[PDB]
């Protein structure tokens, strides 16, 4: 929820003097409605589909 | 003069100064030449070629 449906920063790309953020999140199709979040797939460490 | 004429090794350009003046000049991180042109940029290659 902080990254997939979020978009929290994970790092900065450096280009000479400039620094640009790097994002990380799922597509928008999994962000529209609460019903779309109720079905947000998660891969538990047990390698199962929940 | 005798000091300068005695110490001679390849790869050195001798300077004989007072200790206090030498320390002041070492801590003085400014520009010594009469006129100075500062070219600033975002990367090193452009300002060097400029
Ligand atoms: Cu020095």
């Amino acid at each position: 929820v902080t990254s997939a449906v979020g978009g929290a920063m994970v790092g900065e790309t450096v280009e000479g003097i400039a620094r640009y953020p790097i994002n990380l999140r799922y597509p928008q199709s999994w962000r529209d409605s609460p019903q779309a979040l109720r079905q947000l797939p998660i891969l538990t460490p047990m390698k199962q589909q929940i | 003069e005798e000091l300068d004429n005695t110490v001679r090794l390849p790869g050195l350009a001798n300077l004989w100064v007072p200790p206090i003046r030498n320390r002041i000049d070492m801590l003085s991180t400014g520009i010594k030449s009469p006129i100075g042109i500062k070219v600033s940029g975002t990367v090193l290659a452009d300002i060097d070629a400029m």
